[PDB]
């Protein structure tokens, strides 16, 4: 349910925005996951 | 969706193109947690216990026994929902606004939906930014204007009930001064029990350029940035320390631990830029498009934050 | 005061006569293309709700606070308490719906003005009016606040008497 | 449909939890005939016959036969069509206010569009009631700032050419009085050869006070029934009380062949495909209904107005 | 402007602007002359 999927289609705005959510924190993760101080 | 609502598969194609928010390097992955909330408030509630009074002794047969007592106490974040409204090309117009080059109306000002929302969201995520790392928004150098917000809604410079110390005029350049407020200002710190903790130092420009001179005659292989970091590992139980430069800040140092037992962020879902459905259309080639962001949620315990603020005037 | 303004132990007890509420829906005929702006308001000096307000630039921002028919911005509709934040109809744009008055005792087609506290009065009352008011209803008392019904409809060419 | 238009798959949801409305009682079933007109007029053609002399025997040879002749009557209905509009939250912004128990702003009065249209609903069919049972259009408890309405559009209260009764001030509380009006309205009532059918009385609080007072071990009811029954061939006689009159009295028959009621099938609510939306939580939506269509023979409606002053 | 605080009813909302600067750079041409001896 993330945009990263390109196997993942929308079906209304809703879902749509709930996938814009879920992408975030997908970054958010992976941006903690690469980071090195 | 994708099949009807061109706009929303741009923003679906492009929002990869977004740069990832600077305020993350200011907190630990765990410190972070999101809520399921747009405008409004929410309440979180610790709970503490406490002995009563001595250990009782088993022994033989004893009916009375030492109790442990509980208490809690309750904290009320505020969160508050934003807009944002911009123009530009409508899909069907595009065609006849390209170029070789590129696609829009230099003359008039006028951008393809993709590049506007992108240019609008990396706007909206710096002004994000800065309002969690200075606790005020603003769209002036001079920091006035300022929208009014809702109680209890704080960043990490004016957050109440911290310890703040000031530099005064003369000392402006006195790194040693500095040293002796930033010394006080730690000392007066209260990290309880969870002391064993890195910690973490925002400074502006100018303090990162006085940090790196060799240390006050002048010392040779310590600098002023290895005395701070030994000064704040007297303190954090030899932990790690951190070290960032924001150009948000002006001669302000920012010293706070990364524990999310004391400083946490439980900003909403939906803090970062996300479209609005409705999209305003006529019979010309111009369309509106609207983003929606929220502010909100930081939370930390008393005597925590130390501020250290040089005056200049 | 408020709007909502409480537990009941009981509920409160045909069709007609159910709108003199304090907190009803001020528009009583409403309009698409009618433009509505948002507002901060003074939170401890007066409660701008259904009254004519003005535009006051502060040091911080631009509130409205309750103001007279010769510097009058617009009309407060609604507000929202939690944010403090008042919803303004502006004067270019026509109204008729129910207002704050101070006269318990008005009758229908008098001519009005607001005055200096955003109420409105009798326009016998000796300032000049500048706004075209009517009373298309008797005041209402509800137990205690005065309403009316009005119609405003842009300024006046030259000032009454 | 459904799968596009969520405010008409909850519209269809709910529709069902609207009441009946309460003018049903006051005509029979084969008294209401739908029509399909939203806004405009509508003439209905009444044929009759009749004989032109006495019939001829048939007997032998004959050529010339008595003759059957025919007639036609030309009434004209106007049908007006009125709106509502009704705020309410948006469906992508319902979540966001779910709260325990209850859905909705409780400080801003905002409410789910499937129960802000069931109540805006219920308020329109009890004006439509109301319109019906009057004739007038009024949201005031005086009776005032009435909305004009179009000719040809009348309720059973305001219906022209149908006996009137007037009581005077002074005789207001004179319960003999005011039934020797009734009598001559019932005197004065002509029903033809239709008068064998059940009648309903409608009457407000105040008279409905008066009628169980002792009659000067009978009731005023019960003589003002006999009466009816007297006159009604003795069939059915129903009484009704309703607060939308005030001091006064409804007497007419319940046949479909003297007084008819043929609204448009869209007279009652109807949500309209038009809904105003903008980048907020709030939407508009709009209500539509059809007003008109009563139709009554001549001088077949007593009418009693008991004036106060 | 300053953000827009989305509560009730408003359709009055502040909006961002855009711009576009157009970056020319110029090449000019120069030249030189000298003497010298035929194919002191």
């Amino acid at each position: 349910a993330s945009l990263l999927d390109s196997n993942f289609v929308p079906i209304n705005f809703t879902e749509f925005v709930q996938a814009i959510s879920n992408t975030y924190k997908q970054r958010r993760i992976q941006f903690y996951e690469n980071l090195k101080r | 969706l994708f099949d009807e609502n061109y706009y929303a598969k741009a923003v679906a194609n492009i929002i990869g193109e977004v740069k990832d928010p600077i305020m993350y390097k200011w907190f630990s992955p765990d410190q972070i947690e999101d809520v399921d909330l747009q405008m409004g408030y929410q309440k979180t509630v610790k709970w503490d216990a406490f002995l009563n009074a001595n250990p009782t002794t088993i022994a033989n047969e004893v009916n009375t026994i030492s109790t442990i007592g509980f208490s809690s106490e309750v904290v009320r974040l505020n969160y508050l929902k934003l807009q944002y409204k911009f123009r530009h090309l409508k899909q069907t117009s595009e065609k006849f606004y390209t170029s070789d080059s590129y696609i829009g109306d230099i003359n008039n000002n006028l951008l393809p939906f993709a590049q506007a929302y992108k240019l609008a969201s990396s706007e909206i995520i710096k002004l994000i930014n800065h309002f969690v790392l200075t606790g005020t928004v603003s769209i002036q150098k001079d920091g006035k204007n300022q929208k009014r917000l809702l109680p209890n809604m704080y960043g990490l410079l004016n957050m109440p009930e911290q310890i703040k110390e000031e530099v005064a005029s003369g000392d402006k350049d006195k790194m040693d001064k500095i040293f002796e407020k930033i010394e006080a200002g730690l000392s007066k710190l209260e990290l309880g029990d969870e002391f064993s903790t890195p910690m973490m130092v925002i400074v502006d420009p100018a303090t990162s350029l006085k940090l790196v001179k060799p240390y006050a005659a002048a010392s040779s292989c310590e600098k002023w940035e290895d005395v701070l970091i030994q000064t704040i590992k007297a303190i954090n139980n030899r932990e790690d320390v951190y070290i960032e430069t924001s150009n948000l800040l002006k001669h302000k140092i920012l010293i706070y631990p990364l524990n999310s037992e004391l400083i946490k962020f439980k900003p909403s879902k939906y803090m970062l830029p996300t479209p609005n459905e409705q999209v305003d259309k006529d019979s010309t080639d111009v369309a509106h498009s609207y983003i929606d962001f929220v502010l909100g949620g930081l939370l930390a315990t008393r005597k925590t934050i130390l501020q250290v603020n040089i005056k200049q005037s | 005061y408020s709007k909502s303004m409480i537990e009941n132990k009981v509920f409160s007890s045909c069709f007609k006569s159910k709108n003199e509420r304090v907190d009803a829906y001020s528009f009583a005929c409403s309009s698409y293309t009618d433009k509505i702006e948002e507002y901060l308001y003074d939170p401890a000096n007066s409660f701008p709700y259904k009254r004519g307000v003005k535009l006051v630039p502060k040091e911080n921002s631009i509130y409205v606070e309750v103001g007279a028919d010769t510097d009058m911005y617009g009309i407060c509709v609604d507000v929202c308490e939690f944010s403090c934040t008042a919803y303004v109809l502006p004067i270019t744009n026509n109204f008729e719906g129910y207002l704050v008055t101070r006269n318990p005792s008005i009758k229908i087609g008098e001519i009005l003005d607001i005055n200096n506290n955003g109420v409105i009065i009798k326009a016998g009352g000796g300032p000049p009016t500048a706004i075209n008011i009517y009373a298309l209803s008797d005041s209402f008392t509800i137990n205690s606040i005065n309403l009316i019904k009005v119609a405003i409809f842009g300024n006046r060419g030259l000032e009454k008497t």
